[PDB]
């Protein structure tokens, strides 16, 4: 997927 | 806008394979929205079961799994147990914003259905001295705890004024509400009839009352 | 075990700020980010934003942008959500939810009310026509309300509904349902306490 921009 | 929908509620017995989906108003969903779901228990209580679209948060028992169904999000619990009755809810994280939809009322049936016990009460006289007058319905021992309370006065649909309380849980896991509507005394004197409709189950128990 | 525990109940007037904390405990606070969530009465939930906990970075949802901040106590493991110059419909349960991505790990949820009310303590109405009774308490602030039927003689059957938040002030009702032959030959009674007013009334149920 499109990567998630949030703190993981 | 983008618009998450989720079904409004959902009945099974425990040991069934159910499935809540969740879907987007502008487009499919994909595993680019990160799809998370969340139960909600009394009172809110919320626990983490599923994010990233299939990643179960630990502790979550082993039941609960997420997926893809078309163009939608899915939660399924393979095999639901009394402990799942809650509100699930889904969110979506869809143009760079998260999205939440708007829950899933599921019942996992603990006890056999029940229909509402429905009362109306008529405004005090204390009350119209201060030159208003609420009507009371209350609405008990139902289950699944899911009910549509509509009012009519004379006859007409009443579209405003009116407040119910969402479902809440007995102390004998069956389920209350009340619902009010509020009026003038002035409007109370200009009408005769006045009823409370609850739905629960696909058929609907009234009750009536006339100011004379 | 990851735990994490929000500040208590709030009750503000429109205009004041309201700071609410989000003690994390279980992990290391700085290696995932914290989001916030509101949950207006009887409605679904928003995402306020996150606050990356290493960078001290927050990203803003449009809708909440303006008066609502985030801010760190990184050495505590505390985040903080901080309303200002609050409105009536800000008027919410809010919840802290650790990443992710999305929401993991969940706070206990902060009430806040927004209301210019003062305390007022309810006028309280019967409700009259087995036989069901009950009492309206109309128009009290802030929560809650005890209701009790004969001084608590009368139990079995008794039910309180959750209030109704209306025009800045609160309603609930007390039902009770007692066998006919019983009412109006005894006595019935409701005992609304209110603690913010200090307030106690009874309410005998009279045949209407």
């Amino acid at each position: 997927p499109r990567g998630y921009p949030g703190q993981v | 806008q983008t618009v998450v929908t989720q079904e409004s509620a959902l009945t099974t017995s425990p040991g069934e394979t159910v499935t809540l989906t969740c879907r987007s108003s502008t487009g499919a969903v994909t595993t680019s929205n990160y799809a998370n779901w969340v139960q909600e228990k009394p009172d809110h209580l919320f626990t983490g079961l599923i994010v990233g679209t299939n990643n179960r948060v630990p502790g979550v028992p082993p039941r609960f799994s997420g997926s893809l169904i078309g163009d939608k999000a899915a939660l399924t619990i393979t095999g639901a147990q009394t402990e799942d009755e809650a509100i699930y809810f889904c969110a979506l994280w869809y143009s760079n914003h998260w999205v939440f939809g708007g829950g899933t009322k599921l019942t996992v049936l603990g006890q056999p259905k029940s229909s509402p016990s429905v009362t109306l009460f008529p405004p005090s006289s204390e009350e119209l001295e201060t030159n208003k007058a609420t009507l009371v319905c209350t609405i008990t021992d139902f289950y699944p705890g899911v009910v549509t309370v509509d009012w009519k006065v004379d006859g007409t649909p009443v579209t405003q004024g009116m407040e119910t309380t969402q479902p809440s849980k007995q102390s004998n896991n069956k389920y209350m509400a009340s619902s009010y509507l509020t009026l003038t005394a002035r409007a109370w004197e200009r009408h005769s009839s006045y009823s409370c409709q609850v739905t629960h189950e696909g058929h609907t128990v009234e009750k009536s009352l006339s100011r004379a | 075990q990851i735990q994490l525990v929000q500040s208590g109940p709030e009750v503000q007037k429109p205009g004041e700020t309201v700071r609410i904390s989000c003690k994390a405990s279980g992990y290391t606070f700085t290696t995932a980010g914290m989001q916030w969530v509101q949950k207006m009465p009887g409605k679904s939930l928003k995402w306020i934003g996150w606050i990356n906990t290493r960078s001290g970075v927050p990203k803003y949802a449009e809708d909440f942008k303006g008066r609502f901040a985030f801010s760190l106590e990184t050495s505590a493991s505390i985040a903080y959500l901080h309303i200002n110059n609050l409105k009536n419909e800000d008027t919410a349960t809010y919840f802290c939810a650790r990443e992710g991505p999305g929401f993991v790990y969940w706070g206990q949820g902060t009430l806040v009310t927004v209301s210019a009310a003062k305390t007022t303590p309810p006028s309280v109405y019967p409700l009259a026509p087995m036989v069901t009774l009950g009492c309206l308490v109309k128009g009290y602030f802030p929560e809650p309300v005890t209701v009790t039927w004969n001084s608590g003689s009368l139990s079995s059957g008794v039910h309180t509904f959750p209030a109704v938040l209306q025009s800045d002030l609160y309603t609930l009702s007390s039902s009770v349902t007692v066998p006919s032959s019983t009412w109006p030959s005894e006595t019935v009674t409701c005992n609304v306490a209110h603690p913010a007013s200090s307030t106690k009334v009874d309410k005998k149920i009279v045949p209407r």
